[PDB]
RNA sequence: ACGACCGUAUAGUACGAGAGGAACUACGGUUGGUGGCCACUGGUGUACCGGUUGUUCGAGAGAGCACGUGCCGGGUAGCCA
RNA sequence: CGAGUGGCUUGCUACCUCGAUGUCGGUUCCCUCCAUCCUGCCCGUGCAGAAGCGGGCAAGGGUGAGGUUGUUCGCCUAUUA
RNA sequence: GUCGGGUGAGAACCCCGACGGCCUAAUGGAUAAGGGUUCCUCAGCACUGCUGAUCAGCUGAGGGUUAGCCGGUCCUAAGUCUCACCGCAACUCGACUGAGACGAAAUGGGAAACAGGUUAAUAUUCCUGUGCCAUCAUGCAGUGAAAGUUGACGCCCUGGGGUCGAUCACGCCGGGCAUCGCCCGGUCGAACCGUCCAACUCCGUGGAAGCCGUAAUGGCAGGAAGCGGACGAACGGCGGCAUAGGGAAACGUGAUUCAACCUGGGGCCCAUGAAAAGACGAGCAUGAUGUCCGUACCGAGAACCGACACAGGUGUCCAUGGCGGCGAAAGCCAAGGCCUGUCGGGAGCAACCAACGUUAGGGAAUUCGGCAAGUUAGUCCCGUACCUUCGGAAGAAGGGAUGCCUGCUCCGGAACGGAGCAGGUCGCAGUGACUCGGAAGCUCGGACUGUCUAGUAACAACAUAGGUGACCGCAAAUCCGCAAGGACUCGUACGGUCACUGAAUCCUGCCCAGUGCAGGUAUCUGAACACCUCGUACAAGAGGACGAAGGACCUGUCAACGGCGGGGGUCUUAAGGUAGCGUAGUACCUUGCCGCAUCAGUAGCGGCUUGCAUGAAUGGAUUAACCAGAGCUUCACUGUCCCAACGUUGGGCCCGGUGAACUGUACAUUCCAGUGCGGAGUCUGGAGACACCCAGGGGGAAGCAAAGACCCUAUGGAGCUUUACUGCAGGCUGUCGCUGAGGACUCUCACUCCGGGAGGAGGACACCGAUAGCCGGGCA
RNA sequence: CGUGGAAGUCUGUUAGAGUUGGUGUCCUACAAUACCCUCUCGUGAUCUAUGUGUAGGGGUGAAAGGCCCAUCGAGUCCGGCA
């Protein structure tokens, strides 16, 4: 069995549906977090100063 | 009674096997009533089919020589 | 290199771990307050998954029905007594004191009221040598005198299931299932045929630890292994 | 687009004490190569005719399917060696 | 001992090629070379004959099948002009 | 697919009929995930669709999913999160312990619904008929109420009960066929309510000393059979339900084999096969309440994932439709579905290619190699070697039989079950297709089943049982974390950790010098603090005394790393290779020598063997069995070959339609020589050369595809190793703080551990913070 | 002689799992691992669905440097960074 489409194809699993604080199809449904805005981990917003460029 | 081996794992090892499962298959007698109707009921658990009393002793014989010395002392 | 298996054990994943919600019970002694007035009867006898020899069902005068760390010849409808006047007889518990010498004895506790530390798979036995009014010495199941408290809780009798490791595994399935029963990765692979990588006796075209195998006591986790403080090796001298 | 060989007559002759043993020339055949042809022999021939197994069309008759013929036997033309 | 020719072996060089020109042997198919193994025509002989042996002209055609081994090579077998 | 026809401006592919076909664990039916309107209707063809299109999963516009009793919702599983507590510089981080919650939609547990009718599309939801559950209210009864039972459970073999289905017998209703008289379909009817009860268990009677009983095990004076009785089953039987429903009609009755479902007996475990909510226990009438969420459709060779309407991938159930046969096998056929594994037209349709059929004589001569193909084949009877771990080898081998028809016999209650006999008779051929082993010997390897490089390696590699060594008494050994803490562990030496070898069998020699580990150690060496001397009004600093682990030194140890030679009739550096095996998967020389086998054998096997450079758990030897493992031989067989032929299907060629990509400095009709950075279509000299187009196999363009897959270079990178350099964790050891009272000691009061508690054990140690010395590829 | 029905037991395209050889077909593919025949396993160290856990010098690994979403002798993303 090849890693390629074959493997493609027991692919039916949901885990990242839409998000209840942020909306955006983040939230991990298995592990109740969303990668997005961090909702379900941190109270605080997910962010990071590495989503831009340094001295920007 | 290693037979169902077949051909395979040697003779030392079906040769146990036999001897252990043939003293362990045997009439062995009750130590409530006299009866050689004990029969294993699993690791280490025995019962007699006559009246019924269950209770442990070694894994493959009802007793061992360890289980007989306990009644001396 | 990459942290070799010991050290993966150490984690406790799930790989590592005992099937504990699958065991029944700690075959810890009773907690009796004084007088002896405990005793109970055998209801059933049980396999007990954790240390592959059977174990007994009791359910004393007080109402409690506990497992029972079994030693050989106990059976069903038959009466145990735990406590300082308990009868000498095998199945009964009681402190070390209060048992004869040259007695035969099984779950001794390393400290009392611990409920039992000491002999307790299948078919062994301590043995009770000396007694006296400070120090109980017993003999333990790999020939070592240990010197205990007299007040030290011990059951009269050996193990049940005695002789299990009398018969051999015959093949591989059987020790599987086995092991399927305990917290231990099995099979297991050899160092020396792994790569370099993976532990220290790996790698070389041929397989053979390029080093001497007995490591020194202070070496660290990733180092220490194949024979840790050896204070000879071989079968002559 | 023809190359080579064997055999017979020459001849048990010439030669040679003997043993052994030629040639010119005339013939017959083989082999390798070459081009073409199917009367003959052989192959094929899911044209065709026959036998026959399972199943379906109620039986019979006559058929389908079982790979480009279910399987087996024979084989015209044609193509072939 | 001396003088040469070839470019089939091996060595030497590093001139061409590393933003890549697919190693050996075999197979299949085509052309060629001559330092000729057979075949044609010759000369000598320690050429009677038969057969050898050595040499000359000559590249039209031929030079096959098998056993071990990947082998090229080579050893081996029976055929062969 | 074909012939007719329908609709339409237009029809090979949209629809009707006929004829012809395809799918049978699926190409049919119901669904989980996932998709998300793809579902239904009307109107369309610019877009999407391998051609066309009036069609559509496409475009436009509307419409469609109805629940007390089907899921969800409730319960708890592995496990997750939250809060508290604690750690952390800190947190959105981290372990424990408490509490709470979360965690199962086919497929865990679980109160209750069936039949029919209806729509373009829903349907146990709507409608009709009937039924049922829970809660609450009212009324009667009830004083019982919580013990117990249930929910609730592994694997293997098996009996009994029994429905559906299928089949047989006969009747009825309807259809088909038309030499016969046979062939097909139907013959219905639920939940629920009521009732019946086999098995198991128990009681009474009885009184077996050999009887009772089973498919089998088994049972009994501790009371067998027999007899009577209590408790007690089906999704089963029976009655109601039902002058309900359904059917054009009839609107059956018996039987066998019996999936479901019910209930028993036996066996296995170094393996022991969830939990919780709930339920029963615990009556009946009447009435009220039963909200919220899901519900369409696809579920795949076009609705999912794979960029696609992709030959891939993707869970469950329909596992009992007929013939066939051992069969959930093949093959053929129903019910049902489809002609969408979606471009067509034409040429006896050439070469060439893909898949195939058939080939005389020879029969492995082919090839590295029987690669490919083939041979054999089902079942019954006879018969079956070496070797063997006594299991096996074995279907060894080898030999014979096999259909149809007529009449029978035996086993069984019987089968539409099985085993045979006699007679008759057809073919080239009777397992007639289909299904369906070729066989034998020798050698190497690994014992065996098992594992593996998703995507060039399935093996001799990994694993394994078995053998062995090492560590540790549990406040342990081993391991994770900075810490709080944690895995092992509901574990305790018959344990579990760390390693090596690799079934059985016979065995496993010598070496402790080096290295490793461990123990000991008079003496030597060995840091810091404190102490002492000098120095400084102090301090830096110099020296001294004491000296832990460590080292020196001694000892133990090879199933510890490893070693087992050269020379001579010892030497390096400890020993100097024993049993066995041996030209080996190890032997360079080498195609070693002898032999076997062959016409001929660098192969293979046997023997010899001084072994370039075998050898004993770096395991040696040996080995029955096993193997898509390497090599060799034989029989059988055949187009592998001699040497090729003919044929079949799909392409290829021609026509309609659709319609890319690779590649492209330029020029370019070349050929032979030469020259040139020595491998030129393009330079030179000659030769040849009228243009364009079709088909072909690929000689050349050092053809196209990639800033090699070999080599070197760079004060390039990375992974790996170690007695490289330098450091860092970690372990050990001393010292200071925690830390108290009276080179050796006692105590208790901190602190630690055990204990439910009282209290016990230990104790100024240990833990922890700091520092010092040693070890330190575990890590950078 | 019968009964019994054991087995990491045998045959087997039952379901299901896998992949020895053809170095077949394909190789701007149906397909960035496909097709066909042959072949192996198929009561157990079996196969399989869903849920759940382990995370990057870390997992997981019957060990092949295998696997951790077409990439692994150290994943992916963005940032350090021009
Ligand atoms: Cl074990
Ligand atoms: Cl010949
Ligand atoms: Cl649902
Ligand atoms: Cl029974
Ligand atoms: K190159
Ligand atoms: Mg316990
Ligand atoms: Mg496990
Ligand atoms: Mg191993
Ligand atoms: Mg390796
Ligand atoms: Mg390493
Ligand atoms: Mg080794
Ligand atoms: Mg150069
Ligand atoms: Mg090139
Ligand atoms: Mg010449
Ligand atoms: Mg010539
Ligand atoms: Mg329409
Ligand atoms: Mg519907
Ligand atoms: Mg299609
Ligand atoms: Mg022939
Ligand atoms: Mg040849
Ligand atoms: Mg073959
Ligand atoms: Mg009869
Ligand atoms: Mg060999
Ligand atoms: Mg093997
Ligand atoms: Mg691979
Ligand atoms: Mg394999
Ligand atoms: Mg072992
Ligand atoms: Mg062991
Ligand atoms: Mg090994
Ligand atoms: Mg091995
Ligand atoms: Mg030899
Ligand atoms: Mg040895
Ligand atoms: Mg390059
Ligand atoms: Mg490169
Ligand atoms: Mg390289
Ligand atoms: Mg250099
Ligand atoms: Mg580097
Ligand atoms: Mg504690
Ligand atoms: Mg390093
Ligand atoms: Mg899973
Ligand atoms: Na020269
Ligand atoms: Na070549
Ligand atoms: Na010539
Ligand atoms: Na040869
Ligand atoms: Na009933
Ligand atoms: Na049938
Ligand atoms: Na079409
Ligand atoms: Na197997
Ligand atoms: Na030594
Ligand atoms: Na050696
Ligand atoms: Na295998
Ligand atoms: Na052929
Ligand atoms: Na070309
Ligand atoms: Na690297
Ligand atoms: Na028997
Ligand atoms: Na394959
Ligand atoms: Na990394
Ligand atoms: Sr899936
Ligand atoms: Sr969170
Ligand atoms: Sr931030
Ligand atoms: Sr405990
Ligand atoms: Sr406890
Ligand atoms: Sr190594
Ligand atoms: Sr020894
Ligand atoms: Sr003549
Ligand atoms: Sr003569
Ligand atoms: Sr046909
Ligand atoms: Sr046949
Ligand atoms: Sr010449
Ligand atoms: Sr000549
Ligand atoms: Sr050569
Ligand atoms: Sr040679
Ligand atoms: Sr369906
Ligand atoms: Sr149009
Ligand atoms: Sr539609
Ligand atoms: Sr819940
Ligand atoms: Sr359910
Ligand atoms: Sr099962
Ligand atoms: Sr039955
Ligand atoms: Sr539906
Ligand atoms: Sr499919
Ligand atoms: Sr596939
Ligand atoms: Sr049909
Ligand atoms: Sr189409
Ligand atoms: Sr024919
Ligand atoms: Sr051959
Ligand atoms: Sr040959
Ligand atoms: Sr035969
Ligand atoms: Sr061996
Ligand atoms: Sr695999
Ligand atoms: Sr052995
Ligand atoms: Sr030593
Ligand atoms: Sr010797
Ligand atoms: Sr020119
Ligand atoms: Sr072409
Ligand atoms: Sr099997
Ligand atoms: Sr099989
Ligand atoms: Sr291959
Ligand atoms: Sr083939
Ligand atoms: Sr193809
Ligand atoms: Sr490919
Ligand atoms: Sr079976
Ligand atoms: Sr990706
Ligand atoms: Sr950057």
């Amino acid at each position: 069995t090849g890693a390629g489409t074959p493997s493609q194809g027991k692919k039916n699993t949901t885990t990242h549906t839409k998000c209840r604080r942020c909306g955006e199809k983040s939230y991990h449904t298995k592990k109740k977090v969303c990668s997005s805005c961090g909702f379900g981990k941190s109270a605080k917003r997910r962010d990071y100063e590495w989503q831009s460029k340094a001295g920007e | 009674s290693s037979g169902r081996f077949g051909a395979r794992y040697g003779r030392v090892s079906r040769r146990r096997v036999a001897e252990i499962e043939s003293e362990m298959n045997e009439d062995h007698a009750c130590p409530n009533c006299g009866e050689d109707r004990v029969d294993r009921q699993g690791t280490g658990i025995w019962q007699c089919s006559y009246c019924d009393y269950k209770f442990t002793g070694g894994s493959y014989k009802p007793e061992t020589p360890g289980g007989k010395t306990v009644r001396r002392s | 290199g990459r942290r070799i298996q010991g050290q993966r054990r150490g984690r406790g994943t799930s790989t590592f771990r005992a099937p504990s919600h699958r065991y029944k019970a700690d075959l810890e002694h009773r907690k009796v307050e004084d007088g002896d007035v405990i005793a109970g009867t055998v209801v059933d006898i049980e396999h007990d998954p954790a240390r592959s020899a059977p174990v007994a069902a009791v359910e004393f005068e007080d109402g409690d029905r506990r497992l029972i760390l079994a030693p050989e010849g106990v059976g069903v409808g038959d009466e145990l007594q735990v406590g300082v006047s308990a009868e000498i007889a095998p199945g009964n518990t009681l402190p070390l004191a209060e048992i004869p010498e040259g007695v035969p004895v099984c779950n001794v506790e390393s400290s009392p009221g611990d409920g039992g530390k000491f002999a307790r798979a299948s078919g062994v036995n301590a043995q009770l040598l000396t007694h006296d009014r400070n120090v109980a010495v017993v003999k333990l199941p790999s020939g070592e005198m240990k010197r205990l408290d007299p007040q030290c809780r011990a059951t009269i009798g050996v193990v049940a299931g005695g002789g299990r490791t009398d018969k051999p595994f015959v093949k591989a399935g059987n020790k599987h299932h086995k092991m399927k029963a305990r917290g231990t990765k099995w099979p297991n692979v050899r160092g020396v045929a792994m790569n370099a990588v993976d532990h220290p006796f790996g790698g070389g075209g041929r397989q053979h630890p390029g080093k001497p195998k007995s490591i020194s006591r202070n070496a660290p986790p990733g180092r220490k292994v194949g024979d840790i403080a050896s204070k000879r090796t071989g079968r002559g001298g």
